[PDB]
């Protein structure tokens, strides 16, 4: 559909759940194992959010791609 | 805004410049007109900057890693019906300047290297022999 707002919304109160700390050990060990690559795809959304081009967006989506394929294996 | 009109309208029927971030520096030609008193480059044969945008929105289409099948496709596509196309200095800069700024798995940058193999270079090669001598 091509809707980055609409994508912004479904992805976004996850970062927010992910941004208050894990809490348990099942938590802590996909924050070890996911969270560097979930911070820096957060990064460059907000680097395309503030200025408008798909070159920001294109790494988001390449990193989020990755976390997938990991996690769904 | 191409990215855009591309979606609904495909690319036989649109046939009937192209570089973003393209100055004189950071190009593998523009950079030596003003300081080696390099020829400006010709006027190749708007027939060829759509093309040029194409081809970029391609490439920058591969570094998502998403889909890298269908844009491969759709890049020997190009390369065998225009094989010219691959031919222009100031693309080729602009290609290695966006694989110098981004995030491509390494047989994807392969493939994009690979298909800037077999090109001559004939101007800027005979204006450093203008130059030369
Ligand atoms: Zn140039």
């Amino acid at each position: 559909e091509r809707n980055v707002k609409g994508m912004f919304e479904v992805l976004e109160p996850l970062h927010a759940m992910m941004e208050r700390g894990p809490q348990t050990l099942k938590e802590t060990s996909f924050n070890q194992a996911y969270g560097r690559d979930l911070m820096e795809a957060q990064e460059w959304c907000r680097k395309y959010m503030k200025s408008g081009n798909v070159k920001d967006l294109t790494q988001a989506w390449d990193l989020y791609y990755h976390v997938f394929r990991r996690i769904s294996k | 805004s191409f990215h855009l009109l591309r979606q609904q309208m495909s690319l036989t029927e649109i046939m009937n410049t192209g570089l973003q971030e393209h100055t004189d520096d950071n190009c593998l030609y523009c950079v030596c007109i003003e300081i080696l008193g390099f020829q400006p480059s010709n006027q190749l044969s708007m027939c060829r900057i759509l093309l040029r945008k194409e081809v970029l929105r391609l490439v920058i289409n591969l570094s998502s890693s998403v889909s890298t099948k269908c844009h491969e496709t759709g890049l020997l596509t190009i390369k065998e019906k225009y094989p010219q196309t691959f031919d222009d200095i100031c693309l080729y800069s602009e290609v290695s300047h966006l694989l110098s700024h981004c995030t491509f798995r390494l047989p994807c940058r392969r493939f994009i290297q690979e298909l800037f193999q077999d090109v001559q270079f004939l101007q800027m090669h005979e204006e450093a022999e203008a130059v030369l001598a």
